[PDB]
This record gives C-alpha cells, structure tokens and sequence, in this order.
RNA sequence: UUUUUUUUUUUUUUUUUUUUUUUUUUCUCCUCUUUUUUUUUUUU
C-alpha cells in the first residue's frame, strides 16, 4: 500500500543551534477529493462535508491568496473553494495562530463551499525538490 | 554471607494455605498491614512502619543555577538506598539489579505524574533557583519495600517547608525562621503505589505480601494511581503471564486501596499540624512507648562539677618538667640541614670510585 | 519325570571485579474612549 519517503528539516533553536532532523512521509493511493463528480464513490466513500455542483468554475489560491487576502473569502456568495493542504501548512507555519484559527473555522463550517485536499498525501501529486530551488517556486 | 535457605515444608504449607485462602498472620486477601507514622522536629522527616518494615524519609533543598535550557523550573533529585542492616543479603555493591528497578519505579511515578509544582520554584531565571533532593533509606526488610517507600516519600514531601526570600527590583535577600516564617509547597495529587502477587500461575492473588509469601510467588504486578480515578504507572514484572480481565480487577483494587491510604495520610498530617499548633511537645523522643519493658527515660542531671579544678591543678603540678638537653642543627650547604646523632663525614665522595 | 547362567542409581569443586539524580526542540503575537490625574480636615 503506502510508500515511504523522507523529509529533512533545518530547525533553529533559541540558542542558535540548527540541526538536520530527518522525518517520515507516507503516500497513499486514494486521497478523497470531496467532489460530486468523482467517478468512483466507494474507493473513498466521501465521508465528510460534500459540495453540490452548481458553480461555473473553481478557484484555488496558490498559497498567498489565502495568506493575506483571506478576509475576502468568507462572503457566502463565493462558492466552490478548495484549499491545497500545502497552503494551509504554509499559513500555519508562517502566520501564527489567529489567521489559522479563522481559516480552520471557515473549513469547519457548513455555511460555505470550503473543503481541504491532501495534496501531500496523494501518490502522484507529491514532488521532491531539485537542484536550485526556493519554497515559493517548489510551492 | 547469605540469607538462610527455604525448606521444602514451608513451601508446601504456604501453598496449602493459599489454596485454602488463609494466610499466616490472619489477614484476609484484600487487606493491608496497619500503618503507623511518626514525625521528627525539623520539617520534612518521617518514619513510616508498614507491618514490620521501616523506611526513613528526609527532604532537603538548596539554591543552585539552573543548567542551560528550562530556565524557569527546578530540578528534583532522588536517591533510594538499601541499608546493610535491612537484611543479611544487602551488600554495598552486590545487589545492583534491585536498586535499578526500584529507583526507576519511584522516579517514573513521582516525576512523570507531575504532582509536585516545580513551576513556582524560581527566584530569577538564568540565576539561582531551588534544587530539592529527596532521600529514602530502608531500615528493616519485611517485604513490600515499594508501598512503604512511596508512602514515605509522599509524607516527607507533604510535610516539608521551604525557606523564603524577598525579591524586588534586581536585589536578593534570604530570611530565617525568626526573620520570616517557612513556607509550604504545592502538591497537585497523591500518587500511591500498590502491589499484587500472583500464586501458582495466576490462579490466586494476594494483596500486600510479606517476605515468606514473596519467596513462594511467581510474579508481581504494581499499579501506581493517584487519587480520584487516575492511573499513573503500571509495571508487570517477575515471572508472570497475564490475562486481560485481571489487569482491570487489579486497577479497581488499587483504586480502593489508594483511597483508604490517602484518607489515613491526610488524617495523620492533620493531627500532626494540630499538635504542632496547640503548643505541645513533639519529636522522636516523645513517641517512645512508656508502657513497654524496652524503654527508659531520664531527665537532666548536674553530675557534680565541683572538683575538676583541684584534680587538674595537682596533676599539672605533680609531674616532671621538660628536660634541658637541647639539640644542635648542622649545616651542610644551603638547602639541606640535619639534626640528630649526625653522620661522621661531611658527605660521601668517591666512596666506591 | 522340567536342570544351569545372564554386574549397576555422572566423576568434580577451596571463583577476581576499583560506580551514582537527569539525559534531547516548536515561531511572530492591535488591551476601545469624561479627564487633568484627586490629595487639607476630623472621628479607627
């Protein structure tokens, strides 16, 4: 089933000590996509909050459009939003706890069309870094 | 030396008893041997007696600099010890595979439960903070060392009283019991150990076993669980192979027993505080039974210190004065001098060449 | 009117040891509104 991979990290402690901690990562075949046009119900069974198809389109900020412009995306007229987990992780590890709590209340709410996607736990959407890079471009 | 061996008649008799559900000293299955606490005079010192076991607890604090990292807490030593006098076998460096499991049980219980409040033991950060240091000794071994050691550590920590300090601006000051009153500690909960013994492959169990019953058993189960209903450590050990209903039964039993033990401890500490506050006499001395053949008491006595001057004077006067042959020091060459019968020549030279 | 023979529970005991609580992370963070700030006085 799963496919092990690794992730190195460079944590800087308060005393000025950095370290190359290594950690894990487990991919999967079937990440639920929480959509009403998924061409196979059973494999994930969609056990959560589920959209209803009426919209014209679907808009996905890359990471920044939800980092700062978040205050826009609450209006109950906006419909058809899906968040890539990598943006959520960016905002969590970059914007403290207030913005993240607002985002997670947004998600945890049956009033809007917001869902979350496991970009990073799906087996062919994950990509490893390469020679010469940055968080923005990889992102 | 070693300890007396176990015969083959006592084993048969103990197992016939256990099969018949009757114990040596009369107490039924779910019982403890009754307890008896006694407090010293300076704070944080007690003597607990479970049955015929003795443990001595003594707490003591001291002010040090708090390592690097964890700049806003204090450290907490512990040191169990087994006294050569506890039993024949104990030997200062020949019983090194019981000390480890005992220190570990004690430390995991007391330090991982987070009942002592090591938050509020700072004065500055990066600077001097209090370093407490618990100390236990075993005096007489009669089985179940860890229940008694745990009750002892609990009472010793719940009877201590720190020094106390004034901190304002950037300036220190240290008081004393006459300048300022010693201060208590903050204790969240009361983690109290319980032990169970299993007999002939888990078919029977007996609560709180003594030393003969400890040599006719397969394995031991310990369940450390503070008041309310909250378990804090478990450690199966010995030779046992357990089921799943039994751990739960044991947890119930330990619940009951820790309830009763905490009742007792609270009552005893209360009585002790009442005695200390009324204004009566306390201490190890006024605890010795007087209704007993093996105790005797004697109040003070001036003996007669009327004669020592005369005796000393006559003794000094009545003995031979220092003599008066004075010796001479000889000088060979700056750096070395000799005193005594001396040597014939100035120094040796070409003695053999 | 049916003689004679077919061994049995391993030998051994008179070995030295000079340590010591723990142990190893988690980021920056919008404190709302009559004010200067009142003040003697006496009964505790």
């Amino acid at each position: 089933m799963l496919q092990k991979r690794e992730k190195v990290l460079l944590l800087r402690t308060f005393q000025g000590r950095t370290l190359r901690i290594v950690r894990e990562h487990y991919l999967r075949p079937c990440v639920p996509c929480h959509s009403p046009l998924c061409p196979q119900p059973a494999a994930c069974s969609h056990d959560g909050k589920l959209l209803s198809s009426d919209v014209t389109h679907y808009v996905i900020p890359d990471w920044k459009v939800v980092q700062d412009y978040l205050e826009i995306l609450e209006f109950p007229e906006l419909k058809g939003i899906i968040f890539m987990q990598t943006a959520c992780q960016a905002v969590q590890h970059q914007r403290g706890r207030r913005q993240y709590n607002k985002l997670r209340n947004l998600l945890k709410d049956a009033r809007h069309d917001c869902i979350l996607f496991a970009n990073e736990f799906q087996q062919c959407c994950y990509l490893p870094r390469e020679r010469g890079e940055s968080m923005e471009k990889w992102q | 030396m070693k300890e007396t061996p176990l015969s083959n008649c006592e084993r048969r008799f103990l197992l016939r008893a256990i099969e018949e559900k009757k114990r040596l000293d009369g107490r039924q299955t779910y019982d403890y041997r009754n307890i008896r606490i006694s407090f010293g005079t300076d704070y944080g010192c007690c003597i607990v007696e479970l049955g015929k076991t003795r443990v001595l607890g003594q707490v003591s604090c001291e002010l040090v600099s708090p390592k690097l990292n964890r700049a806003t807490e204090g450290i907490l030593f512990f040191n169990l010890e087994l006294s050569q006098m506890a039993a024949p076998a104990f030997e200062p460096g020949r019983q090194s595979d019981l000390l480890v499991k005992l220190n570990r049980l004690m430390e995991r219980c007391l330090r991982n439960s987070k009942c002592i409040d090591t938050e509020s033991l700072c004065v500055v950060a990066g600077e001097k903070v209090w370093q407490i240091r618990v100390d236990l000794h075993l005096l007489n071994h009669d089985g179940n060392i860890i229940d008694a050691a745990s009750i002892a550590a609990i009472v010793a920590l719940c009877h201590f009283r720190r020094p106390d300090v004034s901190v304002q601006g950037d300036e220190v000051t240290l008081y004393t019991p006459e300048e300022r009153d010693p201060v208590p500690l903050s204790i969240h909960h009361m983690p109290i150990c319980v032990s169970f013994a299993f007999f002939q492959q888990g078919t029977y169990l007996l609560v709180d076993p003594n030393e003969r019953e400890e040599r006719v058993m397969d394995g031991l189960l310990v369940i450390a669980m503070n008041k309310h209903r909250e378990i804090c450590t478990i450690q199966s050990s010995g030779g046992i192979m357990l089921l799943k209903d039994q751990v739960l039964r044991c947890s119930k039993i330990a619940g009951v027993k820790v309830a009763e033990i905490t009742e007792l401890i609270l009552k005893a500490l209360e009585n002790d505080q009442k005695v200390r506050k009324e204004g009566g006499k306390f201490g190890f001395a006024e605890s010795i039974a007087n209704q007993r053949i093996t105790a005797f008491k004697m109040e003070k006595a001036p003996i007669d210190t009327s004669d020592v001057e005369e005796k000393a004077e006559e003794i000094i006067a009545e003995a031979e004065p220092p003599s008066e042959v004075v010796s001479t020091p000889v000088l060979w060459t700056p750096g070395t001098a000799q005193i005594g019968e001396g040597v014939e020549n100035s120094w040796g030279d070409l003695e053999d060449s």
